[PDB]
């Protein structure tokens, strides 16, 4: 079995337990369902208008999964340099090490500052992931379907730039599942496609094309964390892995 | 139980309704339908001056309309949109006599305004061969409502709690209608915040859910009468009858 | 005043409360109430009788379909097969582009949520006189995909789940619909304006005529069959999202296709005008602003190397109006990175500048300049009527 | 009768009740007033300036009613994707449902960014809707009643937009009836048009034409909800629906 140990042979006295640092620095490590919750950076982006958007379009459309965006170092020109170089992070590698999750997740969105403009944010847990592909921040188009604007039912809200340019928020767990999967997803069957992502929610400003040229290449951040009610299931050992002190330097 | 026996008489027992000096029976039992709880007096607080049911005739059965109803009927065809309050005297003068002449109107000749609970049989007599079936629903003031004339449909009123006929049946259909209205009463003449859309609550109306069906040679013709009881009502507001204008004629 | 030393409160602003929440939740107000505890209240004759609810609404029946059930149907044959959700249909036969449809109040109330579960219930009224006796099996299929939707007989149904009843005396029923599906709640089987996302039904009813109707000479061949759907007992929904349904209070659609030209969104209603970095405002621009650097930005148009194109509106009436309405433009890029829109007298001189801007010209040429409309013409200045469509005009070069 | 049961056929063995979500989710959907209180959109508009507004001069009125606007795809050169693809909302999905209403509602305007200048909100309980038709926002041009302008004795309220640009407002029940209609309304009786709308709110700006030239075509969104008093009344069926995601495609 996995876990057995046949016959120790003991040589250490007993080392004093140090309750994982509560008896040096004052604060357990031990549970790693509490470190999961510091926030991590989850994605990245430049915004760029392409069509002249009215109100109501999204700006941007990203799936809200625990699992991590699939990693987007960026075109070879214009490397991201943190998804290069700090390689996935805690949160995601963790959520390598299971195979079900089943809760909520914070996010705290960070806009652009020179933008005054108010912006709305969408929660949309209809929307199937479709794929490891396209499980990444997607910048919409021209409105075609329902996709790329404001929707009357969806939960939703507004963030007020010029206030604060940081809505915070709560994706809460809508799905018709036991619990969801948690490693890379390539979707099998059709409606496994609704047991990965919490939603799919969506960002966008409300700026008329006159003021959204303000907008453009203005940085995104976005972070995330596991928000208490989550819990993680089945164990799975990790992929291998890739050590970072060991990737390339970039050579003068 | 299983064990007839007619003898002159005929077989099944009669139920019968007496209000004032009005007796009118079903063989059959009603199909009920109540669309809201029963309404609360409301002479308190819009009228000083004297008001008073009159149950000794207001509230006695009057027929308002009448209408064969043929196998030629298609489907989904209204055979009457009555409005109620409105019916009950714009059938009176449509059969050319004024208000006055009918004792359960009389007082509406006078009093300014009216508020008050309604009744509504609609019996028929179809044989019992026959195979159709009728639908009487009542819709709260349906002439507000301008996109109606797409709801106005069968499959529009099965929604809402509705009476049905059946013409196999010959069922009677009962239908109590409490007073709901944004206003409290409703004026009988042309009053000074509103003219048009007069004593106007809202309107039954009899959408066919199946079209009468038959033998080639069976009977085609399938007749209903409606009845309507006017019973706790109340009149505030006395008034001049020179006043009163006949009835929109619908 | 003793002083207040200590240290102050370190609080987060944000700009607005919660949209999203609408329950165990206090929300602060500027009431437009004079009295600051003052609530709607409601006088015992305006009573709300309706205690609104999803289940309320669920659990009242509307007629979803209208089966004919003729004497000649055969053993065998099938009468309906509606999907076993609540978004049972019965489309109108309208004349409108965009068809409405009928839905069971169940399924109006069920479209605004992204999920649903539990039984549902199909009440039969077998319309016919007593005289009338026949049978029909009102099945249940779980798990039939539109694949299998086909080779569908009564016989393959009485496998599963099926009730039959006996047409006789007593004419009417109401089969109980299961909810069988591996998933403990079930997707809408619509969605807000977007296909993908849209399941299909979790399971099929059916209701073949087990033994054919038997009427007597004298009453009537056909029998019709009404189908009522309604939420069942167990009839619930959860996560809200965007309704599948819209009212018919306004059927109204508009198509955004690309054909057509049109100013930018947020740069009209416009007018023609001065405008100083153009001809040293000499010359007519479209603007949307009295403001001075607000002229209106246009789209960049598709011309193909080797022609050239100019605008002329579609209706005349919607033109801004100058000394005369302004019906002919010729949109070229202004050199501050946006597109300016030139209105000129006719479709000719419009052509002529079109010829030239193509033709290796500039606006500073004076072979162009003298095309353009000079600024006496800008009369009166209204605006357009909104953003009128531009037809383009395209002519080889 | 209508919601009459003569025979069940019943086959199945009883499902577990899940409370609508709160066994799963956490949180009963049974209730659907507390749906109904979530926002949603119920305006939009682009400011138009027309005349050469004073201080006074209010900037656009609207009634203000739960039925919802008449919707406002918008012209058919420039229209507002929402309303023309997500089709109405849900707060009017179930005022359809009802035939009367007698309750307060919340609107909480959401005001653009770029503009500093204050603004006030008057609410007008005295007016009447006039017939379905301009049941919308309607741009108000030069003054020549009083329908144009700050009034005195009308509640208001004034946002500084410079401290944060999202007035939140409680329009409250004000008229001489049981309670109002709720359906489309076409005005039978004169006096039935007290019967529609809560009132008739006002917004303007306080800028000298001078500033008003930033104002133009800057977008105020705005919300509304059936503010918890609302208690809708009689029963009445849905008129026929028409199902979004069988609306046309752009098509290229
Ligand atoms: O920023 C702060 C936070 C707390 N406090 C005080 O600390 C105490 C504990 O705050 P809490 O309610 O736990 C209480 O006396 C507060 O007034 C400050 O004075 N400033």
């Amino acid at each position: 079995e996995e876990s057995r140990n046949t016959t120790v042979l003991d040589t250490t006295t007993t080392l004093q337990s140090s309750g994982f640092g509560r008896a040096f620095f004052g604060e357990a490590f031990n549970d790693l369902k509490t470190l999961m919750r510091r926030y991590q950076l989850y994605g990245q982006l430049l915004l760029s208008v392409t069509t002249d958007k009215d109100i109501d379009h999204c700006m941007f459309t990203f799936p809200c999964l625990p699992q991590g965006l699939a990693l987007d170092i960026g075109s070879a020109g214009s490397p991201h340099e943190i998804f290069n170089r700090c390689r996935d992070g805690i949160i995601p590698l963790i959520a390598s090490g299971y195979r079900f999750y089943r809760g909520d997740l914070r996010y705290k969105i960070v806009f652009p500052s020179n933008v005054n403009s108010n912006i709305w944010v969408q929660h949309r847990p209809d929307r199937r992931l479709e794929g490891w592909s396209a499980a990444k921040i997607v910048n919409c188009d021209a409105v075609s379907t329902g996709q790329g604007v404001y929707n009357h039912g969806y939960a939703s809200h507004i963030q007020i730039t010029r206030v604060n340019n940081v809505i915070e928020l709560e994706v809460p767990f809508y799905n018709a599942t036991c619990y969801n999967y948690l490693q890379a997803f390539n979707a099998s069957s059709a409606a496994s496609s609704y047991a990965v992502s919490l939603g799919e929610i969506s960002v966008g400003f409300q700026a008329t094309s006159d003021d959204i040229a303000s907008i453009v290449n203005k940085p995104v951040t976005i972070y995330y964390s596991i928000g208490d009610g989550m819990q993680f299931s089945q164990w799975v050992g990790y992929q291998p892995m890739m050590i970072l002190d060991q990737l390339p330097a970039p050579v003068v | 139980m299983d064990n007839p026996n007619p003898g002159p008489d005929g077989e099944g027992e009669v139920e019968l309704e007496k209000d004032s000096n009005v007796v009118l029976t079903t063989q059959r039992d009603p199909s009920t339908s109540i669309p809201a709880p029963v309404s609360v007096k409301w002479s308190r607080w819009t009228s000083n001056d004297v008001v008073d049911d009159y149950a000794t005739i207001t509230s006695r059965w009057y027929q308002i309309a009448e209408f064969v109803w043929s196998k030629d009927d298609p489907f989904d065809k209204e055979l009457a949109r009555l409005i109620l309050p409105r019916a009950l005297l714009s059938s009176i003068e449509a059969n050319s006599d004024a208000i006055c002449d009918v004792p359960n109107t009389i007082p509406f000749k006078v009093h300014a305004y009216w508020r008050g609970d309604m009744e509504v049989r609609v019996q028929i007599n179809s044989n019992k061969f026959q195979v159709g079936q009728l639908q009487a629903t009542w819709y709260y003031s349906d002439h507000e409502n301008l996109n109606i004339s797409s709801k106005r449909s069968v499959y529009g009123f099965s929604q809402m709690d509705h009476a049905l006929i059946s013409a196999s049946a010959s069922n009677e259909a009962k239908l109590v209608i409490p007073f709901k209205h944004v206003y409290p009463f409703l004026p009988t003449r042309i009053v000074p915040d509103w003219t048009t859309g007069i004593l106007d609550m809202g309107a039954l109306n009899i959408r066919v859910i199946a079209p009468l069906r038959m033998s080639a040679t069976g009977p085609t013709t399938c007749n209903v009468v409606v009845f309507i009881k006017l019973n706790n009502s109340e009149f505030t507001g006395t008034s001049s009858g020179k006043f009163y204008a006949s009835q929109i004629r619908a | 005043n003793p002083s207040y030393q200590q240290s102050p409160r370190h609080f987060v602003p944000t700009g607005m409360h919660s949209l999203a929440l609408g329950t165990n939740l206090v929300e602060p107000l500027h009431a437009l109430r004079l009295d600051a505890a003052g609530t709607t209240q409601h006088p015992v004759g305006c009573a709300p009788d309706e205690d609104m609810t999803v289940s309320s609404i669920a659990s009242r029946y509307g007629l979803i379909r209208r089966v004919q059930w003729k004497k000649d149907h055969a053993k065998g044959s099938l009468l309906l097969q509606l999907d076993a959700d609540p978004f049972v249909e019965q489309r109108i036969e309208g004349t409108n582009p965009i068809s409405l449809y009928w839905f069971a109040p169940v399924g109006v109330v069920s479209s605004m949520f992204m999920q649903w579960r539990g039984s549902l219930e199909y009440r039969f009224d077998i319309i016919a006189s007593q005289f009338h006796t026949g049978r029909l099996i009102v099945g249940y299929v779980p798990g039939l995909t539109a694949s299998l939707q086909l080779q569908m007989d009564y016989m393959k149904l009485k496998s599963s789940s099926y009730v039959v009843f006996d047409l006789q005396e007593s004419n009417s029923f109401t089969f109980e619909v299961p909810y069988v599906s591996y998933r403990p709640w079930w997707v809408r089987k619509y969605g807000g304006n977007y296909l993908p996302s849209s399941t299909d039904a979790p399971s099929t009813l059916f209701m073949y005529v087990q033994v054919p109707l038997i009427p007597m000479e004298a009453v009537s061949d056909t029998i019709d069959i009404n189908v009522y759907v309604r939420g069942g007992s167990s009839f619930e929904v959860c996560v809200p999202v965007q309704p599948s349904l819209g009212l018919n209070w306004n059927t109204d659609f508009i198509l955004r296709n690309d054909e057509e030209y049109r100013a930018k969104t947020g740069y009209a209603p416009y007018y023609a005008g001065v405008w100083h970095s153009f001809n040293n405002s000499n010359s007519l621009v479209f603007r949307w602003g009295s403001a001075s650097d607000q002229i209106a930005q246009w789209p960049t148009i598709s011309v193909p190397r080797g022609e050239l194109a100019f605008l002329r509106i579609k209706d005349g009436k919607q033109a801004a109006v100058g000394t005369q309405p302004w019906r002919t433009m010729v949109v070229w890029p202004s050199g501050h990175g946006y597109n300016i829109g030139i209105p000129t007298y006719n479709a000719e001189r419009a052509r002529q500048l079109a010829q030239h801007l193509y033709g290796g010209g500039s606006l500073t040429d004076e072979k162009a300049k003298q095309l353009f409309v000079p600024a006496n013409q800008q009369g009166p200045g209204k605006v357009s009527n909104g953003n009128p469509v531009w037809e383009v005009m395209r002519a080889p070069l």
